[PDB]
């Protein structure tokens, strides 16, 4: 009776005080009134709803405040998100003492304001938060840090599109394993263990396969060095998603280096062709013509472009374009990015060691769009395969039951759209994989 | 059913992938909603060795909830078989076994499995050629100690003495896993175990020390620091005598201090460690590290300021606030952390042999010139920190900075007029300006109106809504301050009339503007009218219809009523008779819905209107008001 | 006139079976080229969504071909083990 009278006629002022206190930084009073109202029997729905909408409003305001910059600067956006998440966690610990209902309310609130927000709204794509998270993780691990990794792993659980982050992280790991620029092995092992505990074996299978491949590559390199500067990192075709490289011109200065490796591979492992990738291979240049010895971290492409200037009276874009046989846009962007550093002798530098390796800044958007599209047809093919193979045991079933089973099976992965599933079913029928029975409508019978 | 399970086993056992998938889906659905158990356990064990990934995933996911209904006789058998396969050669089988063990322990709340696994791992954790086995075993033990940790009547000493030699492993990763396992163990922890652990640590301290021992001590203290009170008196002297070393090893030593204060509050050893950290803040000689050693000292200062409350004169009378204030010209992290420490101290200064007011007042000029020197930086973070510092210094007590407004105004003007400024920076600058204008007397803001009106007016119109609302608040506060009716003033504000009115009426229109900005504009208009409207005579008898048409809207009904109430209760006469005829029925029509705040507001508005203005009153409005009284 | 020397290369290799890159066993055609039955009837996005699959044994085959081979056996033609799927 006391709680009823104190609350039933005081809902408006209590809710206003809740909103005002939550807007400001005052957690002790929030916990005080949470203790005050916790004695109510089944009357907390309004308070839960009010906190949920306020958390949504705070997320929207924080995300929209840093507009036009969080799109290209994921670092500060992820830092702000982590700060907000840890502030809410501390508030919950201090006030709500880890109430299960309130914890669930916070969880779905974070899910809501992470899946969609002001930044997501203008981009017309609700798949950007995993991209920012993966970029932040890669930059953090690209050369004390266990707490931030644990918090990131915890907050990732709210993201429904987990396969997006899994594929992104796998691609970033595959790219990063080429160049010796990873962090300490302890941090990598801890992250692998955390992903193994959280994510299923499907994601970690590729990671373990790549670890085994790099291990055997290192063993083979060590054995060759024992039998015998140069290095080689052999990778499998089905374990490293890499787009096929275009035509390229082999430099004549180190042709024997590739000839000997090819001969050794043919002698040892015959009947297996190799396709070296001339895109990800760095090194240092020993300059002597300059005023002082200088070193540049050069990738294969612009290193070959620079080498194309040795012993040539005249240089033209067309001749190197038709000799190297590379796309014009990539060539132009590389030339612009190398000319921006005032490199293309006589110019000095502040430090003896520079590192000209810089982000592409132009192909990132194209690569991201390509990866998103690839994930799209991956989802389409996966759902098509699931639909066609479900009917192997189930002879005949209704359309609604099949749709429900498909939704339930991949519920932890993603929520496919109804029109996409309908189109997949229709094209499967058109591909002679189904028969339309005339006895019942919206019914199909399995066919070989 | 017996026939159903027999058919499922027969159809599934046909060397098929899709059929196995559907059978696994079926049995998981059945589980969710004597010989059969043996058969399914055997077939799951067979599937555990299958090369397929999806089938193995399905089996390992099924293994979790299967423990609920399976018998308790073969659980030891399957655990032993999994442990035996854990020592295999193929890494994929190793990963599968680890996933299975983690899954079953996760779904576990029969209890012999924990004893068996810990007994086997006691021998497994011992020295072995492979290091991967040790890492996996340490991860498993950490999982046990995080989840299990119940009775363990005669198992803690064995695991303890077996894990002790593992602390000296050359690999840093193995050392970290052992430290994490020990921390989990002490957190889960018994009456004497920590005694032998601390005795061994102290004995090992008097040897060739390494970061491992200090890191382990810090970890066990952080996990459980409420049971170390009699050992400290030999812990601090060791840290002090080991701090005077040339090589860079003081990091963990300084990290120990803040967690020590956080865990154990009552201890009479504060002055020595405080002096140690005060001296250690002075080191000033990525290859360079000296820009990071002060982070631990700053965290130490944060912790000691937060935990201590009853010895404010001891902190204040010393050179500690002085040394904190002068130590500002450092890196971004150091500057941010000292600013955080000072903000925490000022927040603590509020009450919960001179009083702290005297020393605060004497240090105010020092803080002022330090902040003014710190203003000359292009970094946004420093500007936000300085504005938060000013806001805290003004909020703590009223009339604090009454002698530095002329020198602090240009900084605010520059931070508001610069093109390179974030939204948060402008918001906090406007909030600081508003709070300064509110707390301080109007007498120290008259000469600065010529400098404060243009930037505020310019900032009123911005695409953002938070910035616009804060600018409207600042405008209303400035309007109230410039013309205080409480005490007579001698100043001419005629040029600012139109300048404020243009922006105030511009923001009063809909213009698809958010509710908060519209309400702030309505409040600004109400205050401006109430305290200044005699100058506005041309637009007075035609702009009042905006309030009348906005009264119908539910989104803006309280703010307009409050503005009307403020306008009516103004000592200076405001012409409202032509609007009174068409306004009273509008307010009367709202006396039907259940809204206490709106009811009180509109009652106050009508009361003040009839009190101040009663020359012209018809009978229809009086009858309407009277008829609306019984529902109220 | 201007010359310089490179110290290290650190190249990357991608190994694959000669038979797989030569042609796919199921349909006697170039693996790069699209299969025949898909191009025989082009009326939807099948001609574009068709691609080459992958497995544990590092063997590349068309999705339609391997799908058709399924339910006749569960083996890849030239390597004699259970077919596995890892990436598209
Ligand atoms: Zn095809
Ligand atoms: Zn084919
Ligand atoms: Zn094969």
């Amino acid at each position: 009776k006391c709680e009823q009278v104190l609350i039933e006629k005081h809902l408006e002022i209590f809710h206003t005080e809740f909103q005002n206190l939550l807007d400001a930084d005052k957690n002790e009073d929030l916990g005080r009134m949470y203790n005050l109202v916790s004695r109510i029997q089944d009357g907390l729905g309004e308070l839960k709803k009010l906190l949920e909408t306020h958390i949504h409003n705070q997320g929207l305001a924080a995300i929209e405040k840093c507009g036009e910059a969080a799109l290209n600067d994921p670092k500060m956006y992820v830092q702000t998100v982590l700060d907000v998440h840890k502030k809410y966690n501390a508030l919950v610990m201090s006030a709500f003492n880890n109430d299960a209902g309130f914890v669930a309310a916070l969880d779905k609130a974070c899910g809501r304001f992470i899946n969609n927000n002001a930044v997501t709204k203008m981009a017309q794509s609700s798949s950007k938060s995993p991209e920012l998270l993966a970029r932040y993780c890669d930059s953090l691990l690209k050369k004390e840090l266990e707490d931030t990794l644990n918090q990131v792993m915890v907050v990732f659980k709210y993201i429904e599109d987990k396969d997006v982050f899994q594929k992104f992280y796998a691609k970033m790991l595959a790219k990063r394993l080429v160049h010796q620029n990873s962090a300490s092995d302890d941090a990598e092992a801890s992250m692998i263990s955390k992903l193994k505990q959280a994510c299923g074996f499907e994601y970690t299978s590729k990671l373990q396969r790549m670890f085994q491949d790099i291990g055997v590559s290192k063993d083979l390199n060590e054995q060759f060095k024992k039998h015998l500067d140069f290095s080689i990192q052999v990778l499998s075709s089905g374990s490293w998603p890499f787009q096929q490289s275009c035509t390229f011109a082999l430099p004549s200065e180190l042709e024997r280096s590739y000839q000997r490796f090819t001969a050794f591979y043919a002698s040892r492992h015959s009947g297996r062709k190799l396709t070296w990738l001339y895109q990800l291979s760095k090194g240092e240049l020993v300059t002597n013509c300059f005023k002082n010895r200088y070193t540049l971290q050069a990738s294969t492409f612009q290193m070959a472009i620079l080498l194309q200037y040795n012993t040539e009276d005249a240089y033209t874009v067309q001749q190197l374009t038709d000799s190297t046989q590379i796309k014009m846009d990539i060539l132009a962007q590389v030339l612009q990015i190398l000319l921006k550093s005032k490199l293309l002798l006589g110019y000095k530098n502040k430090k003896l060691r520079v590192n000209i390796n810089v982000p592409m800044k132009t192909e990132q958007k194209q690569e991201q769009e390509t990866t998103h599209k690839n994930i799209e047809e991956d989802r389409k093919l996966l759902i098509q395969a699931a639909i066609v193979r479900i009917m192997k045991m189930r002879k005949v079933l209704k359309h609604q039951q099949l749709l429900g089973e498909v939704l339930t099976q991949l519920s932890s992965r993603f929520k496919p759209r109804v029109p996409v599933i309908k189109k997949c079913i229709d094209i499967l029928i058109e591909k002679e994989y189904l028969e339309r029975v005339d006895g019942e409508k919206d019914t199909y019978s399995y066919l070989a | 059913a017996s026939y159903h399970i027999s058919n499922l086993l027969e159809k599934m056992t046909s060397s098929d992938k899709d059929f196995r998938f559907m059978a696994t889906n079926d049995l998981m659905t059945e589980l969710q909603k004597d010989d059969s158990e043996r058969k399914v356990v055997k077939m799951i064990l067979k599937l555990l060795e299958d090369k397929n990934g999806e089938v193995q995933n399905l089996a390992v996911k099924c293994l979790g909830p299967l423990v609920s209904k399976v018998k308790e006789y073969q659980v030891e058998t399957i655990v032993d078989t999994l442990c035996t396969n854990m020592l295999s050669d193929k890494e994929q089988l190793r990963d599968i076994s680890s996933i299975g063990l983690k899954t079953v322990i996760g779904e576990l709340p029969a209890a012999n499995v924990c004893k068996k696994i810990t007994g086997r791992l006691t021998s497994a954790i011992a020295k072995q050629e492979d290091v991967s086995v040790q890492l996996e075993a340490l991860d498993i033990m950490a999982d046990m100690l995080s989840r299990q940790g119940g009775l363990l009547v005669n198992f803690h000493p064995s695991i303890l003495t077996c894990l002790l030699p593992q602390l000296t492993s050359p690999r840093l990763a193995v050392r970290k896993r052992t430290i994490i396992a020990l921390g989990h163990l002490v957190m889960s922890c018994f009456v004497d175990l920590i005694e032998h652990l601390l005795s061994e640590l102290s004995k090992n301290d008097s040897m060739s020390t390494t970061r491992t021992y200090i890191q382990c001590i810090a970890a066990i203290s952080r996990q459980a620091g409420h049971r170390i009170g009699e050992y400290l008196e030999k812990i601090i002297p060791l840290v002090v005598k080991f701090c005077n070393v040339d090589d860079d090893e003081l990091r963990e030593y300084c990290i120990q201090a803040f967690e020590s204060f956080v865990r154990r509050c009552p201890k009479e050893v504060y002055p020595h460690v405080s002096t140690i950290i005060n001296i250690c803040l002075k080191y000033l000689t990525d290859d360079d590290m000296s820009w990071k050693v002060r982070r631990a000292a700053a965290k130490c200062l944060d912790a000691v300021v937060s935990t201590r409350h009853e010895m404010l004169p001891e902190f204040y009378k010393t050179v500690s606030p002085a040394l904190i204030s002068r130590f500002k010209e450092r890196e971004e992290n150091v500057k941010a952390d000292v600013f955080h420490a000072y903000l925490s101290l000022l927040k603590q200064t509020r009450p919960v042999g001179e009083t702290p007011l005297t020393m605060l007042q004497s240090q105010v000029p020092n803080i002022v010139k330090a902040l003014h020197k710190q203003m000359k930086e292009k970094s946004v973070k420093t500007r936000q920190c300085c504005f938060n510092m000013l806001t805290e210094l003004v909020n703590v007590l009223p009339g604090a900075l009454t002698q530095h407004i002329p020198v602090l105004v240009p900084g605010i003007i520059f931070s508001l007029n610069d093109k390179s400024s974030s939204s948060n920076l402008k918001i906090d600058a406007l909030s600081c300006l508003y709070v300064i204008l509110c707390n301080h007397s109007p007498q120290v803001f008259h000469p600065h109106v010529q400098a404060l009106v243009p930037p505020v007016v310019a900032c009123v119109g911005d695409p953002f809504y938070k910035i616009t609302s804060e600018a409207l608040l600042v405008t209303q506060q400035l309007v109230k301050v410039i013309r205080p009716l409480d005490q007579p003033s001698s100043f001419d504000a005629t040029p600012y009339i139109k300048d404020l009115f243009t922006c105030t009426i511009k923001r009063l229109k809909a213009a698809d503007i958010d509710q908060e900005v519209k309400e702030r504009a309505i409040s600004c208009m109400g205050q401006i009218i109430c305290n200044l409207g005699d100058n506005l005579g041309s637009d007075l008898p035609n702009t009042l219809q905006i309030f009348l048409e906005r009264l119908k809207n539910e989104i803006t009904r309280l703010t307009t009523v409050k503005a009307l109430t403020l306008i009516a209760g103004s000592p200076l006469k405001i012409d409202l008779r032509p609007v009174l005829g068409e306004g009273v029925p509008i307010l009367a029509s709202f006396l039907r819905k259940n809204q206490r705040a709106l009811k009180l507001g509109t009652l106050s508005a009508l009361d003040i209107l009839i009190k101040n203005y009663s020359d012209s009153l018809t009978a229809a409005m009086i009858d309407a008001v009277l008829d609306e009284l019984p529902p109220l | 006139k201007k010359r310089f020397e490179v110290k290290k290369w650190n190249a990357v290799a991608l190994w694959a079976w000669d038979i797989v890159v030569d042609n796919c066993a199921i349909c006697r055609n170039h693996i790069m080229d699209l299969c025949i039955e898909c191009q025989a009837n082009q009326a939807s996005a099948t001609s574009e969504e068709c691609t080459v699959a992958w497995g544990v044994c590092n063997h590349a085959f068309h999705f339609h071909c391997i799908s058709r081979w399924l339910k006749t056996r569960q083996v890849c033609p030239l390597d004699n083990r259970e077919w596995e799927f890892q990436k598209y």
